[PDB]
């Protein structure tokens, strides 16, 4: 009862979307898999951490050619598998299918674009509407996004989350105690958790975006010391160099989308934690297109 | 009102949200099926003819639905009644709506019978051509092609005259539409009529002050470069060809250079040589990067199709100085465009000509800053190696190749990787062993996975090519050293290497070397390693000896089946089933 | 030493014993023929300056901010 | 052409938290940000120039004076540390002296010649 | 197909592999009339296709949709139901009124139940549900009296009177049970009604109307416990109600031997006995000590901490205590 | 039962390139903490400590018959020092419970209290020791409030259909409700709801605990409400005089929860009679 899933994975690698019934079955399986995952998903140390993809499917295949094919390479995607791209549906379907097939070998965390409103505005809803002639697939996927874990925790040291920290969150136990199965609110713990950014700042600050906060170096230092974390991996912001250390090597922003709307020209990078957390960033350029 | 289904139902659906209107558009077939065909046409089509204020989305679907009326309208005697509502929608200001409209119109015109097609569509063609809205004429542009191969001679000539009158329209959108649709129109028209009607005023169109109209005129020109007889082709095309090629607008010159190869192949070798050798060199010598890049792309196709008697002379005389000046161009994109097919000329030029003129250019390309240039130039070393010989290339390009193998861009590295079987076939074992073997091993530890798998496949090629004991003396110790690596990805490279080698490494060597190495790796803490070991044993299973197969593989696979991780369980079970 | 920018390659006293061998290998390999990625947050995703520095390509033929307009 | 001087308290008492979870200094920075946002609604706001003074020693109290662009003001405002005394009097004197720095040289105060609104 | 597609073609009813069609027709009719009548007739026909499986319609279709459907059925078929009565009427009108009253009391009972929190047009639907529930609560007594009177009569696309009577008395028992939380006489009436339901089910012995057997067994157990008019748990509850506490001790010793009763129940009865002892009779000191000793011994056998009550009860120990 | 060569080997491992750019933090995490002790020894150590505490708390003397009474002063002392030890007694320390909006506004302290209760099983035993004396459990209002808020958050966040997939949280909810009943902070009807927690879905038990919170908002654990019954030298909470002591809306919620799952909860219907 798994050969069909491997066939779907093979089909998706050629960028061929599944039918509505297939997506429904996939979402059902994924929901039955994601419910058994805590908000802070523990992850074994050998894993390739990857930032945003934003539906740039050919760039996702570029990323796979860089870091290797799953399940031979463990992966960890920190949200934003949709919007700002012409192949959001294929990207999210491939990631969810990999999650269903190889749940131990891949972890997918909720992003700030994993929301009904953001998908309605920024064109994942429109892409689903065009590619399927109705909103049923969009409904199925946005229902699944409620179940994606908020954060991860690699070997109890590296803390991977899409966004930044929150003024009301200063313990991993608080994140574990959240009720993630809901829409991203306009404020509160998980909204800040998915929307916040670091900054060359002292203390907290209202984010330039419509939600979240901006936290300075001292904030990340106190959080890291209190929670016994060495690093706070993050993926919410664009990085021209592909990756960028912040706050005296306490926070690293990883962007895994070469270009961002096929116009920014930014490089991409993915962190590669080995068997002893000896990290390494593998940068790459956008793959050639027709 | 409410009793009558069609009008009330469709009006209320229109009053609903737009997606429900799209659903209604697909529902149009069902209401047609339920109601009588005469009822369908006589009632619904006048309603479809007007009162449309939904330009955004539903109009393309509506045009597509109208194009689907195979039997719902009833037949050609009613398809011509189906024609006016498409005409009403053909006047829509949105461009894509008009495109789908003319598509449906062409489909139904094909569905029409001949006499019906003329007697019904020809008045519509005149009306759209004579319409006050320029949009009607732009729509009418498409339909001039479909009527011609079935209608009579007098109506054919009238249609040609109406198209020719349309080209004189003052608004430039109409002329653009006419130019774009001119290719198929002239394609289906009769050659003498093509000449007499089109070609004077087609040349007039090519001289129009609107640059976009001139781009589409160039498109038409390259389209119609094969239907005329040779002498008339010369007298009617060459003045226009040189006029377009030396046009002020850089876009026109770019378009001329873009479509050069089929223009060249269609109008004979000697004519192209004589009256395009200055223009082509001019195109590569222009002051904008776009046309230069296009011409550089088209250089190889331009050269290869010339007459062989004087091809080398014209190449070496005109093109080579231009290419030499082009390789040093400041713009990197034109260099990348040139680098794609610059070394395709080498079989054509010859051995000595390539060694003298082209080799320093190749060396310059390999040492260029732009990685796109380096990608393009490396991509076709097969032909130059075939025509120049391994000795000259090894003396000349081998250090440059080795320097390229250390490049930052992994795509460049894998481009270099793919030729190691090729170099290996044409070169002895000793020199490769003492020059490139350690370099081949260097790729195995590379960060990028594509590099590692490419090197793995190349290792397979080398072991099947350079023998078995040589691999044991050179390759196998490095693989064993890699088996002890702390990082798991290097161990996975080792397992992939075992997979590729074991097929062509011989039974005894495979067991007595790989099996102690593969079996020890089964106790690794990382689950990735364990399931890759299971997969490797499954793959290299049938190729080794049977007693060793049972006694070694079966216990450890039994161990892996009860291992806690799910993937290890699945792959171990699969391996056991495969072995049986 | 706040904002010291320890020149680890240039000075051998800035190498912690914790990671002496790894930095030794890196500086050795760098020295032969064969601090970055710590840009400030403001200059981290300013694509305008990066594109202006880079060569130009071929000429052209609810919450509020979500980057890249 | 008005002047907006923000005399942000940087005494260590501004590290007190509130139900927001942020310190008082954070809420002060946010108050300045929101004041700028509300001010920008008016068309006349393009002509103002902002000034920043803190409760530090005199050589470091002023960190956005005259001839300082808006970006420098924002950068200074973000990196404020509440670590001093509540030396309100001395800092207020510094702020008033900064504002009255250029009055005499341009002679805007017509001393002994009546007051000109 | 869809709402408009099915209006003209009359073949999808028997072919499709239904509730979706019902809600689509209701939504189409809800938009502010031959088409409305045709849609209502189609909705009633498809509803009858399921043989009026009121559970399926209740759970799938919303509250206002089913309310409008039942009101439309009442309007087309017939027309103070309590004053109406007249069971000797056509079977269509009789079953329509019976179904409406059954739906009324079942919706009352279901709205009494709790539902999972609404984490995220829905506001208008919620307002309509609230208004319908309020007006239904207003005339609940009339509806329940009509249903009871109809159930009393036995003078019956008509169906077997036994199944209709069993279903309506089950719904009556559920309505009384919800009503009986604040009145024990209503609980007695509910017990009588559920015993009548069980007797009817036993008599007919059917296996084809749909009654939740587990729910019926639970209702029977609850009614037996509340108003008995066997198992050691029920024996302890009865003895606590009466006051035969020595029997409670003996059952507790048997429970220590068998490990049957919940630990929570034993702690709770110990707590209430301690409350009574601290309030009233002084002879309850010894009985409280005895049951506390039983609980302590069970906790020891199961491997759990010794209670504080045992510890204070073994200060100043006596010969009889040990 | 509470909870809780470098350089040379590196050269051995080290082909001539670093490959990895560095080590994230201080290398690998340790082999993690482990614990093991006989549960019988834990039980009897707790028994010894609790027996000593009961001895120290119970008043001297006397008469020839009658079990002793735990002193409310000693139990109050144990309560206040428990509050000081577990939580900082920082904010919202007044005995009157606040709205649930405050429960959502102080989730960090509630989680700290919950983690302290989870790591140290001895805390519940001391809680019921305090609850043995009626007035003293009122002073643990902050502890009970925080633990209840933590459990409410857990049950809201829970996604399992059965409540037994969360063993400690189910046991903690049952123990918490039982302890509140022992100290006469709840009526007997509310006090019996822990008997049925093991059968319900998470949202139902969350609703019951929220009903407990609402009841404690209405009445409250105020020691002045405890009337000193001089007939036996003991404080007794009178709910009949309190007005709505049976908890009308709360019993309505409990009856609705029981009625929804009547198939499994029919036998338990008698535990909540008036
Ligand atoms: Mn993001
Ligand atoms: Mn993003």
């Amino acid at each position: 009862f798994t050969k069909e899933l491997d066939q779907w994975i093979e089909q998706l690698n050629e960028c061929k979307q599944l039918s509505e019934s297939q997506v429904k079955s996939l979402c059902e399986k994924a929901k039955e898999i994601l419910t058994k995952e805590s908000n802070v998903q523990e992850v074994r140390c050998p894993v390739t951490v990857c930032g945003d993809v934003h539906g740039q499917f050919h760039d996702l295949m570029e990323l796979f050619r860089i870091g290797g094919k799953s399940p031979d390479t463990n992966y960890l995607f920190m949200g934003d598998y949709v919007n700002r791209g012409y192949y959001s549906v294929e990207t999210v379907t491939l990631l969810v299918a990999l999650k269903v097939r190889y749940r131990e070998r891949i972890t997918i965390l909720r992003g700030n674009h994993e929301s009904r409103q953001i998908t309605q505005v920024y064109g994942f809803y429109d892409e689903c509407l065009r590619k399927y002639g109705n909103a049923n697939v969009w409904k199925y996927f946005t229902d699944l996004f409620d179940y994606l874990p908020l954060t991860a925790l690699v070997d109890g040291q590296i803390f991977c989350l899409h966004g930044g920290l929150s003024p009301s969150i200063d313990t991993l136990d608080h994140i574990r105690a959240l009720d993630r199965l809901q829409e991203v609110p306009h404020e509160g713990p998980m909204c800040d958790l998915l929307w916040s950014d670091p900054d060359d700042r002292g203390g907290w600050g209202i984010s330039p975006r419509g939600a979240g906060y901006t936290f300075g170096q001292d904030i990340s230092e106190t959080f890291n010391h209190a929670n016994g974390l060495t690093l706070v991996s993050r993926a919410h912001q664009l990085v021209m160099e592909g990756y960028n250390w912040c706050h005296d090597r306490n926070v690293v922003t990883i962007f895994s989308a070469p270009n961002y709307c096929y116009r920014c020209g930014n490089q991409a990078a993915i962190m590669e934690l080995d068997d002893t957390l000896k990290y390494s960033f593998l940068q790459f350029d956008p793959a050639p297109r027709r | 009102d409410s009793l009558y289904p069609i009008a009330v139902l469709i009006d209320e659906l229109r009053n609903e949200d737009v997606q429900l209107r799209l659903n209604s558009i697909k529902k149009l077939s069902t209401i047609a099926l339920a109601l009588g065909v005469e009822r369908t046409r006589s009632e619904l089509l006048p309603f479809l003819t007007d009162t449309i204020y939904d330009e955004d989305e539903v109009l393309l679907a509506l045009a597509e639905q109208l194009g689907t009326f195979t039997t719902l309208v009833g037949g050609p005697e009613y398809v011509h009644c189906l024609l006016p509502p498409l005409e009403s929608l053909a006047t829509v200001e949105e461009t894509v709506v008009r495109d789908k409209a003319v598509e449906s119109l062409r489909a139904i015109s094909h569905e029409h019978s001949p006499s019906d097609l003329e007697a019904h569509f020809v008045p519509l063609v005149k009306r759209l051509a004579g319409g006050d809205w320029f949009t009607s004429r732009t729509s009418a542009c498409g339909l001039f092609s479909v009527c011609y191969p079935r209608v009579s001679s007098a109506v054919k000539a009238e249609l040609r005259q109406y198209f020719r009158n349309l080209c004189s329209d003052d608004t430039p959108m109409v002329r653009r539409a006419a130019a774009s649709k001119l290719g198929e129109f002239a394609k289906v028209l009769e050659l003498d009529n093509v000449k007499s009607e089109i070609i004077p005023m087609f040349s007039n169109l090519a001289s129009d002050e609107q640059d976009s109209v001139r781009l589409l005129a160039v498109e038409a020109c390259v389209n119609i470069a094969q239907l005329l007889p040779q002498e008339d082709l010369e007298a009617l095309v060459m003045p226009t060809l040189r006029q377009a090629a030396e046009d002020k607008s850089w876009r026109v010159r770019y378009m001329v250079a873009d479509k050069f190869t089929e223009l060249q192949k269609a109008v004979g070798p000697e004519i192209t040589k004589t009256d395009l050798v200055p223009a082509f060199q001019n195109l590569m010598k222009d002051c904008e990067a776009e046309v230069r890049a296009a011409a550089s792309h088209k250089v190889k196709e331009f050269c290869e199709n010339l007459s062989a008697d004087c091809r080398e002379n014209v190449i070496m005389s005109q093109i080579l100085p231009c290419i030499k000046e082009l390789v040093s161009d400041a713009n990197q994109h034109v260099k990348s465009a040139l680098a794609s097919v610059i070394m395709g000329l080498s079989p054509i030029l010859g051995k000595d000509n390539t060694i003298e003129h082209l080799l320093p250019l190749f060396l310059a390309q390999l040492k260029d800053e732009c990685p796109e240039v380096r990608l393009n130039i490396i991509s076709n070393l097969d032909c130059v190696n075939e025509v120049i010989g391994i000795r000259q290339l090894s003396q000349s390009l081998l250090p440059a190749i080795v320097e390229l193998a250390e490049d930052a861009k992994w795509r460049v590295r894998l481009a270099i990787i793919e030729y190691m079987p090729l170099l290996a076939g044409q070169l002895g074992v000793e020199f490769f062993d003492e020059k490139l073997n350690s370099l081949c091993m260097a790729w195995l530890v590379d960060h990028v996975y594509a590099i590692r798998e490419a090197a793995t496949s190349n290792l397979k090629k080398l072991v099947e090519k350079f023998g078995k004991e040589w691999a044991h003396a050179t390759i196998i110790p490095k693989v064993l050293a890699m088996s002890g690596d702390p990082n798991y990805l290097h161990r996975m490279t080792t397992l992939f290497c075992i997979n590729v080698l074991s097929e062509v490494c011989g039974q005894d060597i495979t067991t007595k070397h790989m099996l102690p190495t593969v079996l020890r790796m089964a106790g690794d803490p990382v689950a990735n390693v364990r399931f890759n070991v299971a997969k490797s044993l499954q793959k290299i299973g049938p190729i080794l000896d049977n007693s060793t197969l049972q006694s070694e593989v079966k216990p450890i696979l039994e161990k892996l089946t009860q291992d806690q991780d799910v993937d290890v369980k699945y792959f171990a079970q699969e391996a056991l089933t495969v072995l049986s | 030493n706040k904002d010291l920018k320890p020149q680890t390659f240039r000075n051998a006293y800035d190498i912690p014993r914790r990671n002496l061998l790894d930095h030794l290998t890196r500086m050795r390999s760098n020295l032969l023929k064969s601090q970055v990625h710590s840009v400030p947050i403001a200059q981290m995703g300013n694509y305008q300056e990066y594109l202006k520095q880079v060569p130009s390509p071929l000429r052209e033929l609810g919450m509020m901010i979500d980057e890249a307009d | 052409m008005p002047i907006l001087l923000f005399l942000i308290d940087t005494s260590a008492s501004m590290n007190q938290r509130s139900h927001l979870g942020t310190t008082y200094l954070d809420t002060a920075k946010g108050a300045v940000e929101t004041f700028m946002k509300l001010r920008a609604r008016d068309p006349a706001s393009r002509g103002d120039r902002y000034m920043l003074v803190t409760f530090e020693e005199p050589p470091y109290a002023i960190k956005a004076g005259w001839k300082e662009n808006h970006a420098t003001f924002m950068n200074e405002l973000k990196n404020l540390q509440a670590e001093g005394l509540t030396t309100l009097g001395q800092s207020l004197r510094t702020a008033f002296d900064l504002l009255n720095l250029n009055r005499l040289v341009t002679g805007i105060d017509n001393y002994g010649q009546g007051r000109n609104p | 197909t869809c709402w408009f597609e099915f209006l003209l073609e009359e073949s999808l009813l028997e072919k499709h592999l239904p509730v979706q069609l019902i809600v689509q027709f209701l939504e189409q009719a809800s938009k502010p009339n031959k088409r409305n009548r045709i849609l209502k007739l189609l909705a009633l026909k498809v509803a009858a296709h399921l043989k009026w499986d009121l559970d399926i319609l209740e759970k799938s279709l919303s509250v206002p949709v089913l309310n409008m459907l039942l009101n439309e059925l009442l309007c087309i078929s017939k027309v103070k139901h309590v004053d109406m009565d007249l069971a000797t009427l056509p079977p269509t009108t009789a079953m329509a009124v019976l179904l409406y009253n059954r739906w009324a009391i079942r919706t009352i009972v279901q709205s009494s139940f709790p539902v999972k929190q609404a984490k995220p047009q829905m506001q208008q639907e919620k307002e309509l549900t609230e208004n319908i529930l309020k007006v239904l609560k207003e005339q609940a007594a009339d509806s329940i009296l009509v249903l009871e009177a109809a159930l009393k009569l036995n003078k019956d696309l008509k169906v077997k009177t036994e199944e209709m009577q069993c279903q309506v008395c089950y719904d009556l028992g559920a309505a009384y049970f919800q009503q009986g939380s604040t009145n024990s006489a209503v609980y007695e009436n509910a017990r009588e009604k559920f015993f009548r339901t069980k007797e009817l089910i036993a008599e007919i012995g059917s296996l084809s109307c749909t009654i939740d057997e587990k729910r019926l067994a639970g209702y029977c157990q609850a009614c037996d416990v509340l108003v008995p008019s066997l198992t050691p748990y029920s024996q302890v509850h009865i003895c606590l109600r009466s006051g035969n506490y020595q029997e409670v001790i003996q059952i507790f010793i048997e429970d220590n031997l068998t490990l049957s009763l919940p630990v929570q129940f034993r702690q709770s009865v110990l707590r209430e006995l301690f409350k009574k002892a601290q309030q009233g009779n002084e002879a309850l000191d010894e009985i409280c000590f005895k049951v506390c000793a039983c609980n302590t011994v069970r906790d020891i056998l199961e491997g759990r901490t010794i209670s504080v009550q045992f510890n204070q009860l073994f200060l100043r120990p006596n010969k009889e205590k040990i | 039962g509470g909870q809780v060569a470098s350089l040379l080997d590196t050269n051995r491992r080290h082909i001539w390139s670093v490959f990895h750019a560095g080590v994230i933090g201080r290398g690998l995490k340790p082999p993690k903490f482990v614990q093991s002790r006989n549960q019988q020894e834990v039980i009897y150590n707790t028994q010894s400590l609790l027996s000593l505490l009961v001895h120290c708390c119970s008043a001297p003397g006397g008469e020839c018959w009658g079990a002793p009474i735990l002193s409310p002063e000693a139990a109050k002392a144990v309560a206040v020092t428990l509050v000081e030890s577990v939580c900082p007694d920082a904010a919202g320390a007044e005995l009157a419970w606040p709205p649930e909006e405050h429960a959502r506004a102080t989730v960090e302290r509630d989680l700290r209290i919950g983690r302290r209760f989870r790591e140290q099983p001895l805390l519940f035993e001391l809680l019921k020791l305090v609850a043995a004396a009626p007035p003293a459990l009122c002073y643990c209002s902050v502890l009970l409030r925080g633990l209840l808020a933590a459990l409410l958050g857990h049950w809201e966040a829970s996604r399992h259909p059965d409540t037994t997939h969360s063993p400690w949280h189910l046991e903690a909810s049952c123990t918490l409700v039982a302890v509140m009943a022992e100290g006469s902070l709840l009526p007997p009807a509310l006090g019996n709801m822990h008997e049925v927690f093991s059968q319900l879905a998470p949202f139902e038990v969350r609703l019951l605990l929220l009903s407990v919170w609402g009841f404690l908002r209405e009445h409250g654990p105020l020691p002045q409400k405890f009337i000193f019954q001089s007939e036996r030298g003991r404080f007794i909470r009178d709910f009949s005089r309190e007005g709505g002591g049976e908890g009308g809306p709360h019993l309505a919620v409990l009856h609705s929860v029981l009625h929804r799952n009547i198939d499994r909860l029919g036998l338990f219907s008698g535990r909540f009679q008036a």
